């Protein structure tokens, strides 16, 4: 989607502590917010472990079960490099694999 | 009789002015009394500055402190008709 958190105020720059401001969210229709306001001194400290959109993505992309770029040795190969499994009747059926993690690299 | 000089008459209305929300600034201090403690806090600070500018007479205090305390004034009465 696409979740936006700006001001509403447009003018009084630097507001006064304790002050009333008007926090404007654009976001979709019908989902729900989560808010945390906090001083930017704790992040100074440690800003380690912040949670954003990029590291998400992270860790679905560990989760995948492709391993190559795509093209592969043979037919068999392309379908098992991707992460799909391929059976006819005919008898060609993609090459047997028993383990979750993809193979390492030589490096 | 002649009439009033140039700037004594243009003193007289902004004083004026300053006197009508000293009259409910004692009312307004007390409204703030159920509200947070934010508008408690601005409104004591913003009351002195037009007490102390009416005594003076001071041109430069009496201003700021009228549109001070009008500011301050408008945010009480948000809060009163959000508070419900």
């Amino acid at each position: 989607g696409s979740l936006v958190v700006k001001s509403g105020q447009s003018e009084d720059r630097q507001p006064v502590p304790g002050q009333q401001m008007t926090l404007k969210i654009e976001g979709d229709h019908g989902a729900r917010v989560v808010l945390v306001a906090v001083d930017k001194g704790v992040f100074v400290l440690n800003k380690k472990n912040k949670l954003t959109q990029s590291k998400i993505w992270d860790v679905v992309e560990k989760a995948d079960i492709g391993c190559t770029p795509g093209s592969g040795k043979d037919y068999a190969g392309v379908f098992s490099d991707a992460g799909l499994t391929f059976t006819s009747s005919s008898g060609q059926q993609t090459a047997q694999r028993a383990e979750l993690q993809c193979p390492q690299p030589a490096a | 009789t002649s009439l009033p000089t140039s700037n004594e008459y243009q003193n007289e209305k902004l004083a004026n002015e300053l006197k009508s929300l000293l009259d409910e600034l004692n009312v307004n201090e007390l409204a703030t009394g159920s509200l947070n403690t934010y508008y408690k806090r601005t409104i004591k600070i913003s009351g002195q500055k037009a007490m102390y500018a009416l005594k003076s007479k001071d041109f430069k205090k009496m201003s700021e402190a009228k549109y001070q305390l009008q500011k301050i004034y408008n945010e009480i009465d948000e809060a009163l008709k959000s508070k419900y």
